[PDB]
């Protein structure tokens, strides 16, 4: 005791938000850079390779949702203990999270492996290509524990204000994956399965770094040991109260993404899907800096909640919205001004430009509801974050998108407008709910 | 990437 991250969490909230979110936004951007790169190599492999990825993709997102959920529940719980100066508690949460990483990770592997065959067959696919999907699935499912472990380890680092090493772990992993991708796919001629091995190997190396920090170097604020160790049902409940709704939040988005597609089909057709997919993929690029700010918000408000300092919690929460609002203003202005240039660099051109001229508007009010959810997780109330996510993406997004298409003259335009109007309302409601929760904290 | 579920594939 202590570390720079702990001093950061216990210091100025405005200084904490900036110094924590920046490494997170960078780490997530490099991860996005990998997806853009991998999307290029695989695209030139054929229709059989793309069909194999699409079959395991929902399963992949399922693993990620569970891994990231356990991670944020870990970071939130650790941040609150450190704020409350509960050293033994923070140490105990870290140990619990690592044990859960083994339990959750291996369970995913042993559950999906024998079920991955009939799953691909049920999704209207005979193999042929489904057989290629299994081989691709085996590799990634083999490292399900590695995935969850890396998210937990990253969660521990974020929990004690160590966004630096957390960023490093993300950069090393995605960076190595960017390197191995063309080598495994083309140079070695492994095809699309090579991309799986490249990902698996990059994850393993990342784990070797994390394990070295946590178990070998042991230079972390929290102390990790099984001596003598004691199972805590309160710590388990504290992690799952944030972790589980965090995973279900991703399920809500995925379900919502499915219905938004169906509405885009009826508008619509394959032409409507192509435009929506392209417009959404570009728009969600500006979401990345908001996510990094959300991860910082959870840790800072969590530490402030542990310190029983509502003023510090409110400051960090409102300051995170302010910065993210300014960033999105630059992002939205860039996209709308240079829409034909952006559409040209990612390619239905006429419909895509109009979509980019209307859709990314919601990014402006997005931070108002996303930081509220982030601070809800920070104080340990993940259920409110789940309810807010369900309301935003299922009730508002799908709701308004279904109305402007089936009840109005607007075609594809009604889809973008519905998504924009929908979550902007949820942004106001979410923000208002945040002010009510903070007012209740002052009285408590 | 792996630490953020909502991206998603691209
Ligand atoms: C922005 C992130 C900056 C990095 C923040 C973490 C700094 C390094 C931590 C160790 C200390 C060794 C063990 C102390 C025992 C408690
Ligand atoms: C069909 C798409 C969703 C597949 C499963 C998501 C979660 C996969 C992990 C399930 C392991 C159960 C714990
Ligand atoms: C050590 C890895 C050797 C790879 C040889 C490829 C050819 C074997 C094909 C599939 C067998 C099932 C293994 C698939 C799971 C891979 C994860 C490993 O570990
Ligand atoms: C520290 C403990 C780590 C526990 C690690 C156990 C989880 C990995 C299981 C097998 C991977 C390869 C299985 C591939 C077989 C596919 C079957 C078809
Ligand atoms: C301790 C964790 C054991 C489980 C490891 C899961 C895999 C192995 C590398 C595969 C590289 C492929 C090239
Ligand atoms: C130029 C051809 C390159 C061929 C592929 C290179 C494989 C990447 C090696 C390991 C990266 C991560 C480990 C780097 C850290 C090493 C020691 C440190 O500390
Ligand atoms: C060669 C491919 C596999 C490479 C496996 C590497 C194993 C860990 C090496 C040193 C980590 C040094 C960490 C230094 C970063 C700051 C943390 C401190 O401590
Ligand atoms: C590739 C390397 C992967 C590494 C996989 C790590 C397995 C994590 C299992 C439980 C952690 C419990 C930690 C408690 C032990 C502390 C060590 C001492 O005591
Ligand atoms: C079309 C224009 C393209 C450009 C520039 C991007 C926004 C940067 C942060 C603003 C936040 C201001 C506060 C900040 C940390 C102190």
């Amino acid at each position: 005791k202590t570390t720079k991250g702990v001093q950061l969490l216990r210091g100025d909230p405005k200084k904490a938000i900036v110094r924590l979110s920046i490494p997170m936004m960078i780490g997530m951007s490099v991860q996005t850079l990998y997806n853009l790169a991998d999307g290029i190599w695989v695209s030139g492999l054929g229709p059989e390779s793309l069909a194999a990825v699409g079959l395991f993709f929902p399963v992949f997102m399922g693993i990620i949702a569970l891994a990231a959920g356990l991670g944020v529940g870990t970071s939130s719980a650790i941040a609150r203990r450190i704020g409350a100066r509960d050293k033994e508690g923070a140490d105990n949460v870290a140990v619990h999270s690592l044990i859960l990483s083994l339990i959750l990770g291996v369970t995913i592997t042993i559950t999906m492996l024998p079920a991955i065959d009939s799953l691909f067959r049920s999704m209207g696919a005979k193999g042929e290509a489904v057989e290629l999907a299994i081989e691709y699935a085996r590799v990634l499912l083999a490292g399900a524990f590695i995935i969850v472990f890396n998210n937990v380890g990253n969660g521990i680092l974020r929990g004690e204000g160590d966004a630096n090493r957390a960023m490093l772990a993300m950069v090393l992993g995605s960076g190595l994956n960017i390197v191995l991708d063309p080598i495994f796919i083309y140079t070695l001629g492994f095809g699309v399965v090579g991309a799986a091995y490249a990902t698996l190997l990059s994850m393993v190396v990342t784990s070797l770094f994390i394990a070295y920090w946590l178990f070998v170097k042991r230079d972390t604020y929290v102390d990790i040991t099984l001596r003598d160790f004691s199972p805590s049902r309160e710590i388990l409940k504290d992690i799952l109260r944030v972790g589980l709704p965090s995973s279900l939040s991703q399920l809500s988005m995925s379900i919502a993404m499915f219905f938004l597609n169906s509405v885009a089909i009826t508008a619509g057709g394959e032409n409507g899907v192509a435009v929506f997919t392209s417009a959404w993929r570009i728009t969600m690029l500006g979401i990345v800096p908001i996510l990094g700010m959300a991860a910082a918000t959870t840790s800072v408000t969590g530490a402030a909640y542990g310190e029983r300092n509502v003023e510090k919690l409110e400051t960090a929460y409102l300051y995170a919205i302010k910065i993210a609002f300014m960033i999105e203003l630059a992002v939205v202005a860039f996209i709308m001004l240079f829409a034909p240039q952006v559409a040209y660099l990612f390619t239905i051109k006429g419909d895509l430009i109009s979509a980019l001229r209307t859709l990314p508007v919601f990014l402006v009010l997005t931070p108002f509801g996303m930081m509220t959810s982030a601070m809800f997780q920070g104080i340990g109330e993940g259920e409110k974050s789940l309810i807010l996510t369900i309301f935003r993406t299922l009730v508002m997004q799908v709701g308004f998108a279904y109305i402007f298409v089936h009840y109005t003259t607007l075609g594809l335009r009604g889809v973008w407008i519905g998504i924009v109007i929908g979550n902007m309302v949820a942004a106001i409601v979410g923000f208002l709910w945040g002010r009510m929760r903070i007012s209740a904290l002052k009285k408590t | 990437x792996v630490y953020s579920a909502v991206c998603l594939y691209v």
